[PDB]
Formats: structure tokens, C-alpha cells, sequence
């Protein structure tokens, strides 16, 4: 029921940091872990990492030196930042919410994502 | 990452008949696998999690099973809107990863 | 001319009882029995009790999310509990040695609540953010504010091993729990181990718990349970916690300055200060008489409860004027 | 000895009604009144002072498999309550009787004090009343009250009037 | 007793007096015999009846109290259960016996006082019209027929009426 | 002419004690101490005691085959047990919280016996007929009338799972047991597993049993043991039984209705057509006196027990004629 | 006591009387001195002795009794045992003090009546042959030698025998 | 000529209280309350006490190496323990039902210490020489005199299966324990298994123990623990021990003889050559008065304890001369 929409620059040069923000429409961060997933054209999905609004993060070690994920104070927004763009990052970025563990339990991981945005394509 | 691939990179099915896809992992993922649909310009949608259980809102048409490294993905019938890009996710390790995906047309 | 010898009489209908006769009027009387309270929960010696409001003892001590207003109530004279508290043990389970804990806490004059195993730094290998719908707080999922539910991280459930030395110079009460999931599927999804154990020891304390998998009747929407356990550390002792799953961690603990003369009262009376050296669940008693017929369960400097309507003594003369 | 009490007497407990040609009125005997008060005051205070107490809370909680212990706790409370109730009520009844008999003795003793002072100078009448054989003024009313009556002084008049 | 009437100034009681506890015997020209003082006797009865009933009626009913079974590792509890029963038995037995003894002693003083006061009632009525003699008797100095004896017993003796006769009989 | 003041004397021998004198004969006296009883077991306020006879409480409630005449005994005012019961736990074992159960059963004024888990339909894939010579009846091997011994069927022991909702609107006493074999050969022959367990839960009751294997001294010719367990299910709750072996299933259960004034006594006194306010183990008391010296253990509305031989108060005069 | 004899009508006791509690003092031409009334003293001794011993004798012997050890998770049982011990101690302390005070007061009344009753016994023997004077004394209206003093003490005084002399001395 | 009636007076200062007057000097009085003791521990009716010196009851009953001198103390009138025992359990652990054992040993007037499972014939294939620094004596490592530590021999730990029949016609107290090593390396080195169990049964006693391997705080420099367990074997019964490791075997057992009037006190009073019928922890009482205000804990035939300062009764006259 919560729905997501990515927004940010559609073009980032290699010397720059890419910064994309997801806005949650019809909802809020709500104790869940929120994730970023990437997809270079012609490829499958790549997991980047997630964040809990409390400040808890988990990143794919392969991007760990360049990626940070954070949250806003509006608590219906969160964002992805990738430093030192290498142009291997010419991909569609997606906003998604980690699936709830149970109707009566959250704040724990499930390993997969249930709502997704359409994604935004960034060119380098 | 546990590298996982899909052999039926593409399917070609003219009628609204049964179609199957598969995923094979280099390392066991137990039952910790998810199966998704993707379409251009559309949000990706989860079909199945835990190898065999459907997500809320997902038609009975989607099913599957498997364990360890070998997973079978079944579409009972393809409706015109199901000719999507499909992919598997492995969440039994860290980092989590996905297969390269397949195209159903 | 004459002298008459006699005694006074007056207008009085007080009567006393005797052994030989039941109704003797008197010119003067005293009453040894107190039959009235002021209706208020007064403060013994001016020191207020802990008012639990709508929470139970197992609500206050565990940090039940909704009885938050009392976490700062450090100084106690006694405990006041509502006849039917609703807030406590928000995640259902058995609270071990509850009656004994109630007695030990009742006598504590001062509670220093402190972090024993702080959330942010004590568990870098586990999820410390799990919350439940049952421990609802202002409509949001939450958990006891003295406990942490530790679940796996990145597909792993590393072994838990940590200890605390009691350097508080007070007895320290450490509370923790054990999770008993409704299904083996949750046991694996949450802890990644099918045969988990929880072990807690001290110089003299030693208990092993073995989480069981069973579907229990659903309570507060939970099918499983969290049992609660506790022990005290003497100054200088150490509590050691070890687990490979299902431990609900002892995030907070209480350093207890033990006292005496206090106790627990079940009452729905309002608070209003007076120096009620004696207090019953119905209100304060403020008298010096040796007996009361107000209530059998009292706290403070009370007249002895007796099952009697009146204890009137005669001090004057039999009151018969002519 | 008196028919009943005097509502006209308000300055003590026990006393005299003095009647003669120079006046009439009531006056209390402060000595017997104060002694009666002190005795009683000590008696009432003793009953109060002897209650032996310690002050703790007394209620106790038990679980559903602890009925044997809960019932013992109840047995202890019912037993102690029944002992104190029985004893408190009987003590009060005994204390009241001694006080009333104490008072009966005190008034009888004033009567006898007068009887001993007046001897043959007055006759006994029931209902507590001594009638003088000789004329008596306010000063002899006080002397009888104070135990300083000069009996022989009026003996001649009384012999003449003792018909 | 502390008044000294029972088997004291009165040599002993009357086995021939059956209509009460306290009473009179008289002898005159019209006959002799016994009659009880019904007001004195009934007052004594009512007083004591209330005393006996106070001791009984102030006692509460003993409600079911039975022993308890304990297992072999519960002797500390069994010993308390026994301690409580023995402590209560000790107190109640002690007070039950003590109360009976204290009241029996006081009851006898009560009765000793009542007969002594009956004797004094007569002395106040007769004054110089009779001599005090032992066994609780008064010897009249004038003829005292049945009407006189009833008047004396009732506290209605017309003292001056017989004073001329007694003055002469007294010498 | 003479008038004499005297007092009554008679032929009475009633003798009382005083504080100043040890033997005073009086004309009239009152006895405050009751020392008689009629030697019989009587009804209390019209309600008969339960007669267990040779059956211990465990023998009775477990359905010992020899306690069949105690099945129809739905209600009582008190319970009468022989001083040395012979028919108890015929299949040797530990009866958990037995003493506590006796304390709670005496309070039951009445109960309904009903079948909780029907023999013929509850377990179609298990043998529900295990028996033992140790519980034989009239020479035939048997078992408890209120319990079912569940062993495998056709080589299989499918997991057992049953539950019951307390729709009796009474607390329900549910009895069950856990079998503990002397060896492995017996454990496998009966339950087809070396890892049996029993698990019983209710909203708050939660216990798991682990059958143990050990050599034991023979009792009633058995080397193994059956431990007995019980719980009271609250109205509206659900009791759930799960096992993969060694379970002796509840068959019958009791719907209990509690009251007050009852207790359990041991006595060999006969029962008869009589009624009394107070019953002692030596026989019933029919008296209004405040004290008794008959017995310390009593049921009903009783005189208080004292060690006194006599409590005789004087009401009359000292009995000295002359 | 409440009868008013001890340090009342009798100004105070006799330190010169050493053979009893109650007694007489006399003076006449043939001698003087103090002597106890043995019948009164010995009855008083036995009465009190029975009372004092009854108080001691009815107290049961205290048999071995100890407290009990409890662990730190057995506080409710520890407190139940303490509650029982304190309740019994406070009851027995109360009853012990209460009984002693009630009995001490009654004992003094007992003695005060006995000396007063002894006084009245003599008053009844002497009648008009002696007059009452302060300090509980009877002054004779006739010469009373040592044999007379014994006769009065023995309750054998032949009143009319001395009446001619007393009638003259009475004026 | 005058005859006077009076009463006795003397130089007495005995003073009593009454209900109406605060201080009455009397000629004669009786003291009903005892306020002294002699400071000594005396014999009771000819029988000397058991003195444990610096040994706790656990120290003594287990055979602590320093309680050697107490082995010969076969009988006593009472048991005296020092206020701060130093020699208790020498190999740290939990002593099961310790307070309950003290309560039952308090009834023992005498015992026979006998070897129950002879060291030389009961275990030919186990090492029976284990000692510890924690149970050292006179510079040498040692162990409990009533217990035997059974470790393996030549790499093997053959199953232990032993029994004893109580033919002493006394209840027999059997003590044993279970070893809980600090880690696996020690568990393997000593017992050659990581899965040891201990099981002890009698006709009615049944308990199984599992060693719980864990790091624990050091106590008496030991990281592991040995727990102690006990049971009283009834005459005619059989006690059976089964184990495959971690058992501290019974070596000696006590054949007990129970009686009445004995008890356990804590006292640092000296013992001497004296005798009394009443004893308090501060010293013996030699008095026949009905009350005492010396101490609430007593042994023997004692005055009743009251909180009263004085209970002086008057037997004589008000002491008022003139
Ligand atoms: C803190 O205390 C409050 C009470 O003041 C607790 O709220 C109550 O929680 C119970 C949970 O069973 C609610 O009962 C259920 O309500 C739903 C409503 O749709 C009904 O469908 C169910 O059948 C059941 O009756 C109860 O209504 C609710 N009361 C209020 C006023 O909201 C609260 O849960 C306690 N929180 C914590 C953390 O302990
Ligand atoms: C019910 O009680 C009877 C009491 O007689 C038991 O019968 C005795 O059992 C013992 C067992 O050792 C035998 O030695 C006796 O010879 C038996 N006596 C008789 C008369 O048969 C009976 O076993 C008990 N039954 C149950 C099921 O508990
Ligand atoms: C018996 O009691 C003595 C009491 O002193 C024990 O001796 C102490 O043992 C500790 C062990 O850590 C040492 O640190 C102390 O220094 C020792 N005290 C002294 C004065 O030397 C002894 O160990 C106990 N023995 C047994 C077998 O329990
Ligand atoms: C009668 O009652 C009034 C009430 O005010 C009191 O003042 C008065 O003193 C009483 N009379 C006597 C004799 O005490
Ligand atoms: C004694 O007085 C009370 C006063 O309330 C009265 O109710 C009771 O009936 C009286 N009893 C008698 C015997 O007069
Ligand atoms: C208890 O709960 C009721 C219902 O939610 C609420 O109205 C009341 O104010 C609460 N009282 C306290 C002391 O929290
Ligand atoms: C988890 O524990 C391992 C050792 O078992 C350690 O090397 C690792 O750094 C820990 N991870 C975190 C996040 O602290
Ligand atoms: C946790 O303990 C098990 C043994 O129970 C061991 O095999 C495993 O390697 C341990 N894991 C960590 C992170 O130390
Ligand atoms: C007195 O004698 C009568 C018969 O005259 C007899 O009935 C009664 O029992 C006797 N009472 C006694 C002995 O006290
Ligand atoms: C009192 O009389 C009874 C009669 O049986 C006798 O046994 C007892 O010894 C007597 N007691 C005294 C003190 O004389
Ligand atoms: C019960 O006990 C009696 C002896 O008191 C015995 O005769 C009888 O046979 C026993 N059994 C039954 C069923 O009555
Ligand atoms: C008995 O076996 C059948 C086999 O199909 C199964 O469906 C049924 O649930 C089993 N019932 C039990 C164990 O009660
Ligand atoms: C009285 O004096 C005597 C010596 O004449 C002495 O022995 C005794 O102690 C004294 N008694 C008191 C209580 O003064
Ligand atoms: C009574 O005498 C004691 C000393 O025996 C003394 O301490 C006390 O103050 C006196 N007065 C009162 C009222 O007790
Ligand atoms: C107790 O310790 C002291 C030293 O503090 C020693 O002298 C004494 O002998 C010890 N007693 C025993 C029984 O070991
Ligand atoms: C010890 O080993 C021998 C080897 O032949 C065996 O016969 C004996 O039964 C064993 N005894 C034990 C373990 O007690």
C-alpha cells in the first residue's frame, strides 16, 4: 500500500557524488528497513544496502567504500549517495521497502523487498 | 556474493500456457530465495519468497520450489501482462544477490 | 440544718458495657477504637509511594512501553497498585519468581536504573531493533524499554558472550528473558540455530534454559512466549550471559538500596498528602488509639485491627441524676 | 448512699450539699475527686500504653499452586485477630466494672468521713443525708467537710435536742 | 470472699430455704419459717447470667481448621504449621483457664457482698428497736408480729411507732 | 421475736477452682468445656462427607480400578479417608504436587466427571489400551479408569496433537502422565523412538517432559515409572497436548465448583444417620459450649480446642450449710 | 487497697510486729506489746500462695524452639515465620504484663479488706465496753488485764461481764 | 487500757506497679521474670553438645578435610555452629536442599558413619585418587572424606552401576555430587566423554543430572563447580547409582537416629563443664521462673520469652510504717 518515487539528477559526472532521494507517498519509514537496488541496462538487479530510520545500516561489502544510505527528518524520505562515480554506475536505481517479518513483528530482517518504485536512470 | 545464474535466459511462448524458469546457485541458499517480476517503466513486483510462498496479492499462477542450490520457478499460465523479466534473489548469505534475470516473450 | 453527701450528674447518653450489665450511662467516657479514615492516599512521613497507575509490578520493572511516566520514580515509601492493572508483560510469558520479586522490590527505598549492557555498543553482531505490535507505544510497534530482543544479522547468529561486574555497591537486579517461538521456522529465521541455549551464571547463580518450540494459545496476538527471569548480584559479583539464540537481553538493570517498613497496597483511592503515619487502602488514619476497626491490612504506625464495633471505657460516674 | 446524682454540681465529681440559715449550695470535695481522676487516668493510659506493636506491611501474595501456604497465612491472621478481639473486648468490660465499683467506694468513703465527724451531733437519714441536732453555720459546714469539726463543742446543744 | 458473710457472720446457709438465694428467716408469736428476698436473688441471677454469657458469647465460632500434608522435603513448612497450632493452643488454653479462675473468685465476692448488704438494710431500718446478735440475726426489743416482719423485710418499718415499747424494754 | 438474714445452701458437690483456693464446693455451676462426642461420622448441615475408604486421593482421582464406587460421588461437605490408604498410584511413580492437589480438591463442593478426550475417536492411529498387572482388577491386567496409555500402532507412533476448550464454565482438572521405561528395549518396543517428549500448554501453563531411561528398584513388580501431572484449566481457556511418545493421555477430566468450610480428615469412625455442627476424627460434636478438649483437628462450626481438663465456672453460692 | 485500712484508719504499719502480717498491739497495767493474728496471717499466706503459684503453674514450659534458615528466594516464607513469632511474642508480652498489673492491684485490696475485717471483729466483741479512737484503736471503759486482752483477741470477750463498770465510766 | 489493730511494716524497697498506681513499695514480692544467663554452653540433662568449631553443617556432613576432628562425634544434645563458618563446601558448588537438610539433621541425636561403597572394591577400572588444591589440608591436595571423585583410567570411563540396600534399620543419608567442568577440554581430559549423565534412584526418589559446562567466576580458585545432592534411604530400600561420568561417588553414609528436644543454634559462647535444663545462644539459663527476657531462641525446658522489662508481683502489704 505504501508507494515509492525516486528523484534526483539524471546525470552525474565521475568526479561527483550521485545523490538520489526516495519519497514515501501514503506512508512513512515506520520501523522498517529501507533499501536501494541497482540495475545497469542489460543486467539483473544488484543489492546495494539498507537503512533503518534509527540509524542502522547494512551495505553490500563490494560498494562499502563508496556508498552511504541515510534518512531525512521528514521520516518519509531517505536517500542514496555514491561517491567517486566510476561510470560502471550507469544504472537504474530503485527504492524498495524490506518485506515485514510478520504482521506483529518488525525491526528485523526478511532478506527481500515488497514495494518498489519504477526506478530512475542515471547516466555518467 | 553467491553467484547464481539462470539457464533459460529467454522464453518464447505464444499461447497463454505454462512456462518455467530456473535458478542455480554456486553455494547453498537453503530455502532463502525470492522470485520477482520486472517490466520496463514499472515497479518490480515480488511473487514468491522463501522459495515457495506467495506474497500478498500474487496470483495462484505463480509457484515454485527448491532447495540448496537448485530452484524451479513455475508460471501456470502466461497472461499477456506476465511476459515480464524475471529474476531470483539469494538471501542466505551476505551480501545478498540476484541472478542475471530472464526475459519471457 | 443538714449535709448531704453525693456526686454529680449531667446530660449525657454515652453508655458503656460491663460484665454484669450491658447499658450503663456515664458522665465521662473515652473511646479506644478508631473507626474512621480520611479517604486519601497520604504520604507516610511525607514520602510518596510509587504509584503504578494502570501497570503491574512486572510492568514497571520491565519498562512496559506505556508505564513510562514512572521510570523516574526513584524514591519510595511504599507501592500503590490499581486492583486490576492492565499494563505489563506486553509480550506474554511467564515471569519467574514474581511474588518473590514483588517482596524484594517492595522493601527497596531507592532505585537507580542504569544501562548494564548498552544497546548501541553491546551487540554489533545482532539486530537490536526488533519491535512488536503487542508492545505498542502510541500506536507504533515497540518493546520493553529495559530489554533488547536480539535476532540475527546478515544471515548470521554469532554466539553471545558478555558479563557485568557489580560495581554499584548495591544489590543489582538483572532481568532478562528467553524467547520461545511458535514454530521452528521462526527459530531459524530469527536465530539461525535449531538447538539454541541460554545460560546465565554468577559466582553462586547457575541456570540453563532450553527454548522450546510450541504453538501456544494466542495471547496479545502472539503465538509464542517470552519468559522472564531474574537474579540479584551482590557487590563484587559478576553476571555472565551466554547464548546462541533466543536471548532477550538485559539492557537495563536496577541498583537497589534496600530498606524496610514499606509494602504494597492495592487501592483505587486518590493521592492527597497529609502525614499519615498509618495508612490503609481506604485512606489515612490519624489517631493515637490502640485499636482500629478500619482495615486488617495496613502500613505504617497503626492501631491494631480488631473485629469489634466499640471499645468504650467509662471514666466518669454512672450518670443517674435525681 | 445518695438517692441519685446532682446536676447542680459541676466543680468536681464527689461532694457535699451544705444547707443552713446563712445559705445553701453545692461544693465538690477536690481531694476525693482528684484521687479518683488520677486512678482512672492511669488506668486508661495503661490500657493504651500496653499495646505492643511493630510496624510493617502485612499482606502476602501466593500463586495457584501455593494454596497450602496461602491457607496457612490466612490461619495465622484469623488466629491472631480472634485472640486480640476476644481479649480486647473482655479487658474493656473488666476495666469498666472496676472503675464503676471504684467510684461507688469513693462516695461511700465521704459519707463515712462525715459520719465520723458528726457522731452524735447529727442523725442518719437514708439517701445520704445527715441532719444536725445543733444549729450549724457556714464555718462548721466547712469544718465537717475538711475533717476539722470540733464535735464536743456542740455536744451540750445536741444532748438537749436529742429527744 | 472479702466481705465475710458467707459462713462468717452468717454461720452457714439454709438448706430449708428453697425459693431463692438470699433471704430471711423469722420467728414471732404467729409462727416462723423462711422466705427468699426475690429482688435480691433475681438481681444476682441476672448479673451472673450476663457474666456467664459474656464469656461464652464473646467467643467466636471456631471454623474448620485441619492439618496439612507435607512431603518429605517440606519439613520446614510442616514444622511451622505445627508451631502455629501449638502457639494458638497454648494461648487459648491459658486464657480459658485463667478467665474461669478470675471470674470464679470475683463471683464469690459478689455473692458475699449481696448477703452482707441485705443484713445492713435491716440494721438501718431497726436502729435501736433491735439488738445485733450473731448468725446474721436481730433481736427485737418490742413485739414484732407478721405485719411488722413483712414491713422490716420490705424496708418500710415505721421505726418511731415501736420506740416507746423498745425504750422501756431496753431498760 | 427475731429476724435473720441468710442465704441458700444445698446438697451440691459441684466444685470449682478459684485463684485463692483450690477446691470450692458451690450450689450451682456451669460447664464451659465440652469433652464428649458420639463416636460417629455425621452429616454437616445435611451434607454427607465423601467416603474414600481404602482409596487415597490419588487412587480416587486417577481412577484406580479398585476405586470404582467413588465415581458417582459428585458432592460433599468434607472428605473422609482411612488412616492408612492401600489403593493409590497402582502404577508406581511420582505424583506431582499431590499434597497441593488434596488441598484444592477438598474445597470442591462438587464436580462433574466428563470425558475430555474420547477413547474411541481421539486417536485412530495409536493403541489406547496399554495395561499393567500392577493395576489389575479381579485378576485382569488393567489401568487407570481416568487415563489412556498411548503406545504405537502397527509399528508407528504418529505425533499426537489434541486440545480442549474449557466450555464448562468451571475450572477443569486435567490429569495426565509421562511414562519412563527401565531400558531402551522397552522404550523402542512401545513408542518407536529413543527421543520421546511430551508437551502440555495452556495460556500460561507451559511444560515439557523428557522421559528418562534408568534402572529402578522394583515397586509392585515394575521397573519403570509413570509420573502423574495435573493442572486446572480456567473457563474459556484451551489446553493443548502434544507428544511423540510416552504419553498417558487424559481421558476423563473434572469440572470443579469450589466452596468453603471443608477439609480432609483421617478416621476409622463409622458413618451413620446423624447430623452435627462440628465433626472431629473421633466422632461428631453436638454442643454449644465455647471450648472443647476432644480434638485439635476439626471440620464445621466448632468449640475452640484447649488442653484443659475442666473449665467449670460458679454461678451459685459457696455451698456451706449451717 | 480500696477498703482504706492500710495507712488509712490504721496510721501505718508496725515495724515492731515481726510474727505475721496482721495483728494487734496492746497496752494495760500488766504489760504491752505486739502480736500477730495467726489465723488471719496464715489464711492470707495460703490464699496468695495459691494465686501466685497458679500464675506460675499454669504457664506452660517453653520447649526447644529455633528460627529457620531460608535462602534468598524464600523471603515470603521467612516473613511468614517471623510474623508468627512476633505475633506470639507481642501477645504473650501483653498478657504477662496485664495479668501482673491486674493481680497486684487485687492483692493489695485483698490485704486491705483482711485487716479491716479484723478490726470489725473486735468492734463487734467490744460493743459498748470500749470506744473507737484514731489509728484503729479501741479504748476500754473498764480495766482490761492481760487475760482480757487475750480474750478479746480470741473472740471470747464476755461483753455483759464488764458492763457495770463501763456504764459508770461512760457517764 | 487499749487494744489496737494494725498490720506489718518493714525496710523493704521491693516495688510493684498496679493498674491505678505507678510505684507501690511492698513488704514482700515475687519476681516472675528471669533476666540472666551464665555466658556458657552447658550439657543438657547430662548430654554434651556437638561443636562444629569452624565447620559449617555442609562442611561437616561432607567430610571437609578440616572437619576430621568431628568424625568421632557420634552423639549430642544440640548442634552448635560458629557465627562465621570458614570450612564448608571446599570444592564450590550448589548444595541442594541445604536448609531442609539442616532442619532434619537437627533431629538427630546420634549417628553411625559407615563406609557405603568401599573405595577398594567398588571401582576397579576408575581413578579414585583425584584431589584438589581447594580441599587441601596441611599442605597437601585432598578431597572430601565422605566422597570419592571418580575419573577415568587409561583413557576409559566404564559405565558405573552400583547399588546399596539399607539394612541398617535407620534412615541412611547418602551424599553425592555432580561435576560441572569450566570447559570441554577439562570435561574430556577427566571423563573421556562430552555427554555424561548422572542418575540416582530409589523406590520413590528419582533424579537425573546433566553436567553444564561453562566458564564460571573463580571460587576458591576453581573455575568449575561440583554440586551436592542427597537423599534419605528408608530401611529395606535400595539406592541405585548409574553414571558415565562426572559423578562424585558416595563413599561414606550416615545411619541416623532421630529424637526430640535437640536443635541447631549459632553461638560463639565457650563450652564448659556445666549442666542446665535451658540454653540460649548467649549462655545457659538456670531458673524456674515462668518468664524470661533473655533470648527468643532456646533449647530445653525454658521460661517463656517476653519483651517485658519486669514482671514483679506483690505478695505482701503496702510497706507503709507508722
Ligand atoms: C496499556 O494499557 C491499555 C489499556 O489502558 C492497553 O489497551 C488495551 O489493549 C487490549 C489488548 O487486548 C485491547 O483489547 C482488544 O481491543 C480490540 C479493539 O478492536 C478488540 O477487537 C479485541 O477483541 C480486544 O477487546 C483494548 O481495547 C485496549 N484498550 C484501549 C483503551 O485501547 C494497551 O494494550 C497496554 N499497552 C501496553 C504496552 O502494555
Ligand atoms: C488395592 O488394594 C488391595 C488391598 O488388599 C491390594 O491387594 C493386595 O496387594 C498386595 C501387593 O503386594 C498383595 O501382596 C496382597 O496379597 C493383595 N491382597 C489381596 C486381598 O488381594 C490390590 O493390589 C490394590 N490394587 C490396586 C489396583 O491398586
Ligand atoms: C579452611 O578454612 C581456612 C580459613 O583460613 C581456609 O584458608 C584460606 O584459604 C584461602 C583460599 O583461597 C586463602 O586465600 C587464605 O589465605 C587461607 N587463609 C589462611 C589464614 O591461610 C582453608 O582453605 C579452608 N580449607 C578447606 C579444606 O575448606
Ligand atoms: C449539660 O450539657 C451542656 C452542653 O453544652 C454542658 O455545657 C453542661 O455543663 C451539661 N450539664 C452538666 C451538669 O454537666
Ligand atoms: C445497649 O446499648 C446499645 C446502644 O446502641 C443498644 O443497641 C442495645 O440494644 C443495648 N442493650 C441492652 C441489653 O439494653
Ligand atoms: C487507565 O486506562 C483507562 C482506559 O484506557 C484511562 O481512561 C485511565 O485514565 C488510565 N489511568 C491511568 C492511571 O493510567
Ligand atoms: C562478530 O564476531 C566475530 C568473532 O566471532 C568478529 O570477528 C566480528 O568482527 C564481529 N562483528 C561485529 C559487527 O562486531
Ligand atoms: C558458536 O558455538 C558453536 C558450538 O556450540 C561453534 O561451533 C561456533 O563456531 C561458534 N560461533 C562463533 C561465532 O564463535
Ligand atoms: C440432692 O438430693 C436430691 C433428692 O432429694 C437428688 O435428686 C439430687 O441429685 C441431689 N443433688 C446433689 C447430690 O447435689
Ligand atoms: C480437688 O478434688 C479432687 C477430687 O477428685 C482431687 O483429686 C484433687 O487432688 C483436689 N485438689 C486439691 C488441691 O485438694
Ligand atoms: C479396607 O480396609 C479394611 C480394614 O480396615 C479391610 O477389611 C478391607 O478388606 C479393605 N478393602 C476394602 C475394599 O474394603
Ligand atoms: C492418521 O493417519 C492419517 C493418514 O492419512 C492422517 O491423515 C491423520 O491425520 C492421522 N491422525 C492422527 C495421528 O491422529
Ligand atoms: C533491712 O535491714 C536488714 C538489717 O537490719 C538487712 O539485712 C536487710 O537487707 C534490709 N532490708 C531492706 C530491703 O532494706
Ligand atoms: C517508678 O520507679 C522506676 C524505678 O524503679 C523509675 O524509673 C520510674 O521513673 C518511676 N515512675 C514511674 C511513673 O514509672
Ligand atoms: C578456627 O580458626 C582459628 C584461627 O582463627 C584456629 O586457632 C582454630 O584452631 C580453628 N578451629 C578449628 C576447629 O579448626
Ligand atoms: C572392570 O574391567 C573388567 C575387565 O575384564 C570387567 O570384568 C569388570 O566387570 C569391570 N568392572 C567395573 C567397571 O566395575
Amino acid at each position: 500500500q505504501v508507494q515509492l518515487q525516486e528523484s534526483g539528477p539524471g546525470l552525474v559526472k565521475p568526479s561527483a557524488t550521485l545523490s538520489l532521494t526516495c519519497t514515501l507517498s501514503g506512508g512513512s519509514l515506520s520501523t522498517h528497513y529501507w533499501s536501494w537496488i541497482r540495475q545497469p541496462p542489460g543486467k539483473g538487479l544488484e543489492y546495494i544496502g539498507n537503512i533503518h530510520y534509527s540509524g542502522s545500516t547494512n551495505y553490500n561489502p563490494s560498494l562499502r567504500s563508496r556508498v552511504t544510505i541515510s534518512v531525512g527528518t521528514s521520516k518519509n524520505q531517505f536517500s542514496l549517495k555514491l561517491t567517486s562515480v566510476t561510470a560502471a554506475d550507469t544504472a537504474v536505481y530503485y527504492c524498495a521497502r524490506d518485506a515485514p517479518y510478520s504482521d506483529f513483528l518488525s525491526g528485523v530482517e526478511t532478506g527481500w523487498f515488497d514495494p518498489w518504485g519504477q526506478g530512475t536512470l542515471v547516466i555518467v | 556474493e553467491i553467484v547464481m545464474t539462470q539457464s533459460p535466459a529467454t522464453l518464447s511462448v505464444s499461447p497463454g500456457e505454462r512456462a518455467t524458469l530456473s535458478c542455480r546457485a554456486s553455494q547453498s541458499v537453503s530455502s532463502n530465495l525470492a522470485w520477482y517480476q520486472q517490466k520496463p517503466g514499472q515497479a518490480p513486483r515480488l511473487l514468491i519468497y522463501g522459495a515457495s510462498t506467495r506474497a500478498t496479492g500474487i496470483p495462484a499462477r505463480f509457484s515454485g520450489s527448491g532447495s540448496g542450490t537448485d530452484f524451479t520457478l513455475t508460471i501456470s499460465s502466461l497472461q499477456s501482462e506476465d511476459f515480464a523479466v524475471y529474476s531470483c534473489q539469494q538471501y542466505n548469505n551476505w551480501p545478498w544477490t540476484f541472478g542475471q534475470g530472464t526475459k519471457v516473450e | 440544718d443538714t449535709i448531704c453527701i453525693g456526686y454529680h450528674a449531667n446530660n449525657s447518653t454515652d453508655t458503656v458495657d460491663t460484665v454484669l450489665e450491658k447499658n450503663v450511662t456515664v458522665t465521662h467516657s473515652v473511646n479506644l477504637l478508631e473507626d474512621s479514615h480520611n479517604g486519601k492516599l497520604c504520604l507516610l512521613k511525607g514520602i510518596a509511594p510509587l504509584q503504578l497507575g494502570n501497570c503491574s509490578v512486572a510492568g514497571w520493572i520491565l519498562g512496559n512501553p506505556e508505564c513510562e511516566l514512572l521510570i523516574s520514580k526513584e524514591s519510595w515509601s511504599y507501592i500503590v497498585e490499581t486492583p486490576n492493572p492492565e499494563n505489563g508483560t506486553c509480550y506474554p510469558g511467564y515471569f519467574a519468581d514474581y511474588e518473590e520479586l514483588r517482596e524484594q522490590l517492595s522493601s527497596v527505598s531507592s532505585f537507580e536504573r542504569f544501562e548494564i549492557f548498552p544497546k548501541e555498543s553491546s551487540w554489533p553482531n545482532h539486530t537490536v531493533t526488533g519491535v512488536s505490535a503487542s508492545c505498542s507505544h502510541n500506536g507504533k510497534s515497540s518493546f520493553y524499554r529495559n530489554l533488547l530482543w536480539l535476532t540475527g544479522k546478515n544471515g548470521l547468529y554469532p554466539n553471545l558472550s558478555k558479563s557485568y561486574v557489580n560495581n554499584k555497591e548495591k544489590e543489582v537486579l538483572v532481568l532478562w528473558g528467553v524467547h520461545h517461538p511458535p514454530n521452528i521456522g521462526n527459530q531459524r529465521a530469527l536465530y539461525h540455530t535449531e538447538n539454541a541455549y541460554v545460560s546465565v551464571v554468577s559466582s553462586h547463580y547457575s541456570r540453563r534454559f532450553t527454548p522450546e518450540i510450541a504453538k501456544r494459545p494466542k495471547v496479545r496476538d502472539q503465538e509464542g512466549r517470552i519468559n522472564y527471569y531474574w537474579t540479584l548480584l551482590e557487590p563484587g559479583d559478576t553476571i555472565i550471559f551466554e547464548a546462541n539464540g533466543n536471548l532477550i537481553a538485559p539492557w537495563y538493570a536496577f541498583a537497589l538500596s534496600r530498606g524496610f517498613g514499606s509494602g504494597i497496597i492495592t487501592s483505587n483511592a486518590p493521592m492527597d498528602e497529609c502525614d499519615a503515619k498509618c495508612q490503609t487502602p481506604q485512606g489515612a488514619i490519624n489517631s493515637s488509639l490502640p485499636f482500629q476497626n478500619v482495615h486488617p491490612v495496613t502500613i505504617g504506625e497503626c492501631p491494631k485491627y480488631v473485629r469489634s464495633a466499640k471499645l468504650r471505657m467509662v471514666t466518669g460516674l454512672r450518670n443517674i441524676p435525681s | 448512699f445518695i438517692e441519685g446524682g446532682w446536676t447542680g454540681m459541676v466543680d468536681g465529681w464527689y461532694g457535699y450539699h451544705h444547707q443552713n440559715e446563712q445559705g445553701s449550695g453545692y461544693a465538690a470535695d477536690q481531694k476525693s475527686t482528684q484521687n479518683a481522676i488520677n486512678g482512672i487516668t492511669n488506668k486508661v493510659n495503661s490500657v493504651i500504653e500496653k499495646m505492643n506493636t511493630q510496624f510493617t506491611a502485612v499482606g502476602k501474595e501466593f500463586n495457584k499452586l501455593e494454596r497450602r501456604m496461602e491457607n496457612l497465612n490466612k490461619k495465622v491472621d484469623d488466629g491472631f485477630l480472634d485472640i486480640w478481639t476476644y481479649n480486647a473486648e473482655l479487658l474493656v468490660l473488666l476495666e469498666n466494672e472496676r472503675t464503676l465499683d471504684f467510684h461507688d467506694s469513693n462516695v461511700k468513703n465521704l459519707y463515712e468521713k462525715v459520719k465520723s465527724q458528726l457522731k452524735n451531733n447529727a442523725k442518719e437519714i437514708g439517701n445520704g443525708c445527715f441532719e444536725f441536732y445543733h444549729k450549724c453555720n457556714n464555718e462548721c459546714m466547712e469544718s465537717v467537710k475538711n475533717g476539722t469539726y470540733d464535735y464536743p463543742k456542740y455536744s451540750e446543744e445536741s444532748k438537749l435536742n436529742r429527744e
